[PDB]
């Protein structure tokens, strides 16, 4: 039940509300406050989905779905069976997000270390917040929050994409791709720089940071192994902040089809009426 | 307000580090590059050099060759227009042979020749610059996961541009170079093959993507939480624990149940993105040759 | 037919990759143990892989993981609880025997090496000729504890050579030895150096270092974790 160095880490300390009510281990999962938080949350949570789903007649995993009010709810609550779930669910949902942060932040502080993962976490969170708080608020309706299910959460995806023609063209979305294929990139390479200097060619000695050669050998730059660290974590934090504000500026601040949004720029007076070429 | 580590407070410089040696034929290295205060807030200020050599020439000049094609076509397409070229950048389109001349090299480069032309300069380019990740691994005395993680990207570019035309019995079935003219193929291609949401391989290379999200979010952030104690410095780490290893694997043992060690994490790295690209390019090549039809071929779940 | 092959195929690979990734990142730590230091009864259904060795270079030796797991060090902690799962008190002073926040792991008692087989890390004054290049220069700055007090005096930055960067502030205590905080927690203010993990007090207790101009890993790793354990330690006499 602990790992060979775990022990002197297992001291007294780092909660946030309780003092040592809940500070103690079950097993490897360090518990808290906000352990117990969490578990009351998603039980909940996992009850009323498990409740939703007789409501609906199966208990198939890929077609048990949990559909929020109807649009014309607005922004009150719903019948259990109509939407109410849904929406204790996702008070459940957030409720088990934050706590799980929040024992993050406790774990934190009983080893000495940084807020970044929790800070990180937050981000996740977020984009979570905007689909199903966020914009919906915004929007008028509960109703336009994607539903809790396998598939049926994609066919969200998809009617709310083409009620934009392609969604490719919302800029912000262009962004956020970006970020997400370039932190793919920057995993794929800083995993196979390390693993190349660890695992070197058979028979010779691991190699070094000095990995910034190979690097600059390839590319002409290195970013440094700190530097790394802060990419993935820049990069991937930033992809999610972009599909946050991609989705938080549609359906509000921009309505109509994505794809005309970019007639501002052929439209400008100095070219607008040039011909020749695909808009002439 | 705790300091965070995303930003320097003090840069240092010393001597151009100039690398090492090992079996590198330093005859074919430049000198260094500027050194950019700028970079160095986050990364390091020194640029370069760089390594030229036979096949990076090969490469660079194979892939400017590709861009300049591509350029070439746009221009002409805004009729030497310089204002249009600007205004209808992200619509102009080198687009591939028509379906009629099969996978026939005989198509009018105002029609296709052009495109073949263009994907030529890309393939040499592309493969040039793989053997580059593996050479420059070589003299180096490193392992080859590089050149094989990018063989992984490799594989859905192969794919999209070149197995799957010749697949599907045609170049008309390929990628046309423009910046909005890309998404245009991607949406169709989707629509046209009963939506790739059906395609198991389409939804494991999402989960991936996330997941590499996820990963580096979290090994990132794990690194910066856990650098007051040397943390970045996962080789000596690998080789000598140290209690930034520790408490790495601690937070998420205690917090997740299971965890890391200092290189397995990088191992998760890997295949985490390597296998987005892997499953991805499957997903693509069996579209056409095999299932028509994503939604229809999962209704059989076969 | 074919897709079906392939994605029934894919799960099986995936499942034996899970298990090949699972394996990898059990090579320390491992097996696991009691709160006695003894073999845990269930260890999971994860097997210890094959071992590995790794090759150091300069004539280190080698590392071969998995391999026997000690602390190599003793650990000042006791119970608290008559079963598995409950916190272990420090039995003595946690900043100073290096337990909680302020452990330390028994690494090597040299120091990390560069590509070339010399000292990474060195004291500016003595590398040749590294200098501030950007951002305040804190050497000269009155260091701040925790409890708003001066604690002492910067003298230099240790910094790392082949990676172009600070990692240490070497500072002067009331009687005239110097200690290494870590770069990462410290804040350069710009009348002040600002420490917010200890009070001032707490300073002379930092671990020392052997030779005045290189550091070891063990040395690192002590100053490091009692630095660190300050935030949780020093939290009586603080403030902000
Ligand atoms: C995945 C399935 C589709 C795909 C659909 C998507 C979608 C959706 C999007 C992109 C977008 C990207 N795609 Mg695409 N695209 C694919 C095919 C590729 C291929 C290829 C196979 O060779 C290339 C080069 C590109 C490149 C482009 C970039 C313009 C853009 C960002 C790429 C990136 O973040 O890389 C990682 C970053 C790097 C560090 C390396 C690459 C550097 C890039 C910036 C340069 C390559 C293109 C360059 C020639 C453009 C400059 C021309 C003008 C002078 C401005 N795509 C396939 C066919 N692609 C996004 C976009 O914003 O477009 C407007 C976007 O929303
Ligand atoms: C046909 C459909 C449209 C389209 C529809 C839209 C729509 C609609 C959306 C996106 C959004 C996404 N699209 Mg799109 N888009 C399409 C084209 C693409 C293409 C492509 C190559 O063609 C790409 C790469 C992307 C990529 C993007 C991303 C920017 C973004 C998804 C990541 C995200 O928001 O996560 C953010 C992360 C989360 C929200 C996850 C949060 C998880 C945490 C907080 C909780 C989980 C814990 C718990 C439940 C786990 C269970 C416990 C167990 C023990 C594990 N789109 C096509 C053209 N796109 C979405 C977006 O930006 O949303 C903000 C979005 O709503
Ligand atoms: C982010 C933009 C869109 C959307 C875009 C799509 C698209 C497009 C796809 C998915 C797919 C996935 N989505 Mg979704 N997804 C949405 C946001 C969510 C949220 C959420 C916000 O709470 C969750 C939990 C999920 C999770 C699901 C998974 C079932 C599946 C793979 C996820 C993954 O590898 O992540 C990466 C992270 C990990 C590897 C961590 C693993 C955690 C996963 C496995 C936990 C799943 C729990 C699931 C069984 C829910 C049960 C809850 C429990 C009862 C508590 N999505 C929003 C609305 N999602 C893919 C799919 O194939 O589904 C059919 C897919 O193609
Ligand atoms: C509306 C359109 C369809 C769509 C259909 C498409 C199609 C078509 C494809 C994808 C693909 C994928 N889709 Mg989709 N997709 C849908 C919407 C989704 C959504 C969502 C709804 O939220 C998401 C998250 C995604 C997710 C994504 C990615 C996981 C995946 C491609 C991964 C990748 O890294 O490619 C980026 C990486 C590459 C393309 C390889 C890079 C190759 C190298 C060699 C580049 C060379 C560059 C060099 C020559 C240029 C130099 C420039 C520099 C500046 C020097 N899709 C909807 C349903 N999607 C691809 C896939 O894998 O599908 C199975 C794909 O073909
Ligand atoms: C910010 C950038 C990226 C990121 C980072 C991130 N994720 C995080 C954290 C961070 C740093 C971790 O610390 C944390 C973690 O514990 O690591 C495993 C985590 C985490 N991200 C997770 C999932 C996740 N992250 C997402 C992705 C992302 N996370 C972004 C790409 C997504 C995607 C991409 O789709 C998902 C699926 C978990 C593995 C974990 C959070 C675990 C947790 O909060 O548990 C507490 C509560 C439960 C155990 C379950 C609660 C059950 C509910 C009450 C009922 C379910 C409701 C739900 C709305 C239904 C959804 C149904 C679906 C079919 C749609
Ligand atoms: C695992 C999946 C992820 C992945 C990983 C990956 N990609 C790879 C590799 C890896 C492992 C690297 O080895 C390799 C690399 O070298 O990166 C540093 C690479 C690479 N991925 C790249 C692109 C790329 N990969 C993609 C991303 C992805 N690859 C996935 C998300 C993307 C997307 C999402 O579309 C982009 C576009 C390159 C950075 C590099 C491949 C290099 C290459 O093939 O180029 C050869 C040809 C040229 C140099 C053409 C130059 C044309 C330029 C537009 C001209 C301008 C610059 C010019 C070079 C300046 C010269 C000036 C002179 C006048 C003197
Ligand atoms: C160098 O450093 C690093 C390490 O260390 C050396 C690491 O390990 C890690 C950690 C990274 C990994 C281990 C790699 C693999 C990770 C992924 C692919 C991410 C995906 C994660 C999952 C698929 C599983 C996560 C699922 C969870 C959160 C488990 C849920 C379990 C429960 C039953 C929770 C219910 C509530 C609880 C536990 C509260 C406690 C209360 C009671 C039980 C009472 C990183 C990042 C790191 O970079
Ligand atoms: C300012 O003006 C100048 C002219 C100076 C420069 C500017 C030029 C400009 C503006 C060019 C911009 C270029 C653009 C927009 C290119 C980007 C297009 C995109 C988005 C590419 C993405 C898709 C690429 C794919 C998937 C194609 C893959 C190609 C292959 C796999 C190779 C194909 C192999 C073939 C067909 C050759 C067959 C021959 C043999 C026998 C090997
Ligand atoms: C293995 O990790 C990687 C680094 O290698 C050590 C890098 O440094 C970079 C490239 C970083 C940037 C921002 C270049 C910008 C600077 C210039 C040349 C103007 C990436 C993507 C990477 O993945
Ligand atoms: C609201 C979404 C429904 C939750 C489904 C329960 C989680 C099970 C995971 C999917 C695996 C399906 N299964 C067990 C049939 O193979
Ligand atoms: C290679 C690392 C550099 C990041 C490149 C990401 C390409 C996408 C461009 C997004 C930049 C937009 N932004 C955030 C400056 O506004
Ligand atoms: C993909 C990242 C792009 C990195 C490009 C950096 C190139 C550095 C050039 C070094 C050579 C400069 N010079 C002429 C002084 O030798
Ligand atoms: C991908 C590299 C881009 C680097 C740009 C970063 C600039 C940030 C400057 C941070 C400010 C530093 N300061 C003054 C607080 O010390
Ligand atoms: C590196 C391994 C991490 C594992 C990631 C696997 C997540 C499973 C997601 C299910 C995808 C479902 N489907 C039908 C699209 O294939
Ligand atoms: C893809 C989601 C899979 C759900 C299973 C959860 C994995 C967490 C790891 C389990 C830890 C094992 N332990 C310590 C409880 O025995
Ligand atoms: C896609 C991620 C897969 C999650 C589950 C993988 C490992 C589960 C936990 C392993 C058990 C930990 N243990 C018992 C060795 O400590
Ligand atoms: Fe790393």
């Amino acid at each position: 039940a602990l790992l060979s160095f775990e022990r002197k880490y297992r001291v007294p300390g780092g909660t946030l509300v309780g003092g040592n009510l809940f500070d103690f281990w079950v097993g490897p999962f360090y518990v808290g406050f906000f352990g117990v938080a969490t578990f009351f949350f998603a039980a909940l949570g996992i009850i009323l989905i498990a409740w939703s789903a007789v409501l609906q007649g199966t208990w198939n995993p890929q077609l048990i779905s949990v559909y929020p009010p109807a649009l014309e709810y607005g922004l009150g609550g719903a019948p259990l069976a109509k939407g109410g779930l849904w929406q204790i669910i996702t008070i459940c949902a957030t409720g088990a997000f934050v706590s799980w942060a929040l024992r993050e932040v406790e774990i934190c502080r009983k080893l000495g270390i940084g807020y970044h993962i929790p800070f990180a976490f937050a981000f996740a969170i977020l984009a979570y917040l905007t689909l199903v708080l966020f914009r919906p608020v915004m929007m008028g309706a509960w109703g336009y929050a994607f539903p809790y299910g396998i598939w049926t959460h994609l066919d969200w995806v998809s009617n709310t994409g083409y009620t934009y023609g392609n969604f490719h063209y919302n800029p912000a979305h262009m962004i956020a791709i970006s970020f997400f294929f370039t932190n793919a990139l920057a995993l794929a390479l800083h995993g196979a720089l390390v693993l190349s200097a660890a695992n070197p060619e058979k028979g010779k000695e691991m190699r070094t940071p000095d990995e910034d050669t190979f690097f600059r050998d390839l590319v002409g730059y290195s970013i440094g192994t700190l530097g790394i660290h802060r990419l993935g974590l820049l990069l991937s934090l930033s992809a999610v902040f972009f599909s946050a504000l991609c989705m938080i500026i549609t359906g509000t601040i921009w309505f109509d089809q994505w794809v005309d949004w970019w007639q501002w720029w052929v439209k400008l007076p100095w070219w607008a009426n040039i011909p020749g070429g695909i808009n002439g | 307000a705790e300091y965070q580590n995303i930003f320097s407070q003090v840069q240092v410089r010393g001597p151009a580090d100039l690398g090492m040696t090992e079996d590198v034929n330093l005859a074919n290295r430049s000198g260094v590059g500027p050194f950019s205060t700028l970079l160095g807030w986050f990364g390091n200020a020194q640029l370069g050099p760089i390594y030229l050599g036979s096949l990076g020439v090969l490469s660079l000049f194979s892939g400017l060759m590709w861009f300049f094609t591509i350029g070439i076509w746009f221009w002409y397409q805004a009729g030497w227009n310089p204002a249009v070229f600007l205004r209808d950048l992200f619509f102009f389109s080198l687009e591939p042979p028509a379906p009629e001349y099969g996978l026939s090299f005989a198509a009018p480069l105002k029609e296709g020749g052009l495109w073949l032309i263009a994907s030529f300069f890309m393939f040499v380019a592309v493969w040039s610059w793989w053997g580059r990740t593996y050479l420059r691994a070589q003299a180096l005395g490193m392992g080859k996961h590089t050149a094989w993680a990018f063989l992984s990207a490799i594989w859905l570019w192969m794919v999209l541009g070149f197995i799957r035309p010749i697949l599907m019995g045609s170049w008309s079935e390929a990628v046309p170079y423009g910046i909005f003219s890309h998404l245009d193929w991607t949406n169709n291609f989707s629509l046209v093959h009963g939506n790739l949401f059906y395609n198991p391989f389409h939804g494991l290379s999402i989960a991936f993507l996330y997941g590499s999200a996820l990963l580096f979010a979290m090994h990132g952030a794990t690194i910066l939480a856990v650098s007051r104690f040397g943390g970045e410095r996962e080789l000596e780490q690998i080789a000598d624990r140290g209690t930034a290893a520790e408490r790495a694997a601690l937070f998420w043992r205690w917090t997740m149940g299971f965890n890391a060690t200092m290189e397995g994490i990088h191992r998760w790295a890997i295949w985490m993105a390597v296998l987005v690209t892997l499953t991805g390019g499957i997903g693509i090549l069996l579209s056409g040759t095999v299932v028509d039809n994503w939604y229809v071929w999962g209704q059989n779940h076969g | 037919d074919l897709a079906s092959l392939a994605i029934y195929s894919f799960w099986i690979f995936l499942a034996g990759l899970i298990y090949y990734l699972q394996t990898e990142n059990m090579r320390e730590g491992y097996p696991l143990e009691n709160e006695d230091g003894t073999p845990a009864a269930n260890q999971g259904p994860f097997p210890l892989p094959k071992p590995k060795t790794f090759i150091l270079p300069h004539g280190r030796g080698t590392l071969t993981v998995p391999g026997p797991e000690s602390e190599d060090r003793p650990i000042a902690l006791a119970r608290t609880a008559v079963s598995e799962g409950f916190p272990h008190a420090p039995t003595g002073d946690p900043m100073k025997d290096g337990v909680g926040p302020a452990s330390w792991v028994a690494r090597r008692d040299l120091p990390e090496l560069d590509g070339h087989g010399h000292n990474k890390i060195k004291p500016m004054k003595a590398a040749a000729g590294f200098h501030v290049s950007a951002g305040k220069n804190p050497i000269g700055l009155p260091v701040r504890g925790c409890d708003l007090e001066i604690a002492g005096k910067v003298v230099d930055i240790w910094v790392d050579i082949p990676e172009q960067m600070a990692r240490f502030l070497e500072v002067e205590l009331k009687d005239g030895s110097t200690r290494l905080l870590p770069m990462q927690m410290v804040k350069v203010q710009s009348n002040r150096v600002h420490v917010n993990a200890l009070s001032s007090d707490l300073f002379a207790g930092i671990p020392t270092i052997k030779s005045p101009t290189e550091v070891t890993l063990l040395e690192e790793d002590k100053i490091c974790g009692y630095v660190a354990g300050g935030l949780m330690y020093a939290a009586p006499k603080r403030k902000s």
